[PDB]
């Protein structure tokens, strides 16, 4: 929720690109999707987030014993600009009634 | 099948001429850069409109 | 469920470039200048 | 312990090279080819051959519909759901940036007066 | 060495995906990209209601050959059992989703598509196999085997 208001202070003030805080990283593909719905699974979140790129490999944290999701996934794309696009875009999204969170 | 020749009508030329005369007469005070604006405006006013027929 | 529409229609990058309405350019006043669309250098 | 420590360590190579951006790495690779062009092509102009064919033409990939424009112009993956799920910040961010271009011009129009 | 790990993974669709993306229940047969109403396609044809192309429906109860009503197709339509389905049908053999009728663009043309209803559906007393759009031509008949009702299609002319 705090993200979207950082993108609004970044757009409103005329940040103009490379000083963007996605340049904070430059080293990292893997993204963090928290607040995910428990019914979701690999193939699903792959099908939704391959929109903005091609996701190479994602490890979704699912509790070892019960074998169900703890509610979040660390994902890895083939492209960084896909990550920048995904954090800056896909965030604040409704899924099954609950708004997911994303960040680097 | 045919050819149409264009020519700029008399009354039009008369209007333009009265427009230049308007620029000279109505400005005794106004700045010299201002007059040139008046000229340019009138002149493109003629040329963009008539174009081919002018030549 | 895809989100579908008839035809395609148009993209976005352009679909909102130039001002709006605005109207021509004054009654046609001499004082205006405005002949050139972009600066010299 | 050689093959095992090379499972974990060569996995450090694998997931290390994978981590960053496999897409990013190839683009970097292309630059390396560019250096090769320099060795033979010190100062190329026009008709020299690469330019020739160059102007002589002017792995599943997703099929259905269209993918909305992405600042960086990336086609979606193979099995992608085929549905736009977004905050719309791209468009609006995309639209707003375009609006500014109109603004610089109508800013100018001001100057002559 | 029967089951190494008890959970593993899926790589499969989620019920909330297909659910949320189609709801009246969740439905099947999301309209294709082409679908457009017939009246506006008669507007691009430049046709007032006099010369316009409107598909009217005709009913005959399969036992007795007329109108319980008459139905326009101009205003796709979901043919189902009755509430979800727009084109409700009192037929007790229709699955909760029986079939669909979508007008598509190939020209504005009518199309019938079976949803894979358990019994099937007969076209001119000749069934069609599931999961493909089948164009309909005027005077064609709908009811897979002998079906409490019948149906016919008519363009508006004369």
């Amino acid at each position: 929720k705090l993200i979207n208001e950082l993108n609004e202070r970044e757009v409103q003030l005329g940040v103009a690109d490379k000083v963007s805080w996605h340049s904070e990283y430059k080293d990292s593909a893997w993204i963090f999707l928290g607040g995910l719905p428990y019914e979701l699974t690999e193939g699903d979140i792959i099908c939704v987030f391959s929109q903005y790129g091609e996701i190479v490999n994602i490890n979704l944290v699912r509790d070892k014993k019960t074998g169900k999701s703890k509610g979040f996934c660390f994902l890895c794309y083939e492209d960084q600009r896909s990550t920048i696009l995904a954090v800056d875009n896909f965030n604040g999204i409704k899924i099954k009634g609950r708004t997911i969170r994303v960040d680097h | 099948t045919a050819q149409c020749f264009l020519r700029v009508d008399d009354e039009s030329m008369q209007r333009f001429h009265n427009r230049v005369r308007q620029i000279l007469m109505a400005s005794g005070s106004t700045t010299f850069t201002k007059i040139v604006n008046k000229w340019n405006t009138a002149l493109i006013g003629l040329m963009t409109y008539f174009r081919e027929a002018v030549v | 469920n895809p989100r579908t529409s008839n035809e395609v229609q148009y993209d976005q990058r352009l679909f909102n470039q130039s001002k709006g309405m605005d109207s021509g350019f004054a009654g046609g006043e001499d004082e205006i200048y405005n002949v050139y669309d972009q600066a010299w250098r | 312990q050689r093959r095992k420590a090379e499972k974990d360590s060569e996995r450090d190579e694998l997931y290390a090279q994978w981590g960053k951006g496999l897409a990013q790495s190839r683009q970097q690779q292309q630059n390396v080819e560019d250096a090769m062009k320099e060795m033979q092509k010190p100062l190329a102009r026009y008709i020299d051959d690469e330019d020739l064919d160059r102007m002589l033409r002017e792995r599943p990939r997703y099929s259905g519909p269209a993918p909305p424009p992405n600042r960086f112009n990336i086609w979606p993956g193979y099995r992608w759901d085929g549905v736009d799920r977004s905050n719309g910040f791209e468009q609006k961010r995309f639209a707003r940036l375009a609006s500014k271009k109109a603004v610089e011009e109508l800013a100018y129009k001001w100057s002559v007066e | 060495n029967l089951q190494a790990q008890e959970e593993e993974r899926e790589f499969y669709n989620a019920r909330r995906r297909e659910h949320r993306q189609r709801n009246d229940p969740g439905g099947n047969n999301k309209e294709k990209e082409v679908p457009a109403k017939e009246k506006p396609s008669f507007e691009l044809s430049g046709a007032l209601l006099e010369d316009t192309n409107t598909f009217r429906g005709v009913v005959i109860k399969y036992s007795e050959p007329k109108r319980w009503r008459l139905y326009p197709f101009k205003n796709a339509y979901l043919l189902g059992r009755h509430p979800i389905d727009h084109p409700s049908c009192s037929k007790q053999h229709a699955v909760f989703q029986y079939r669909l009728v979508e007008y598509t663009r190939a020209r504005v043309k009518p199309y019938i598509i079976d949803l894979g209803s358990g019994n099937g559906t007969f076209l001119n007393n000749k069934r069609i196999e599931p999961q493909r759009y089948y164009e309909l031509k005027e005077k064609d008949v709908l009811k897979e085997i002998d079906d409490e009702d019948e149906e016919e299609e008519e363009e508006v002319s004369d």
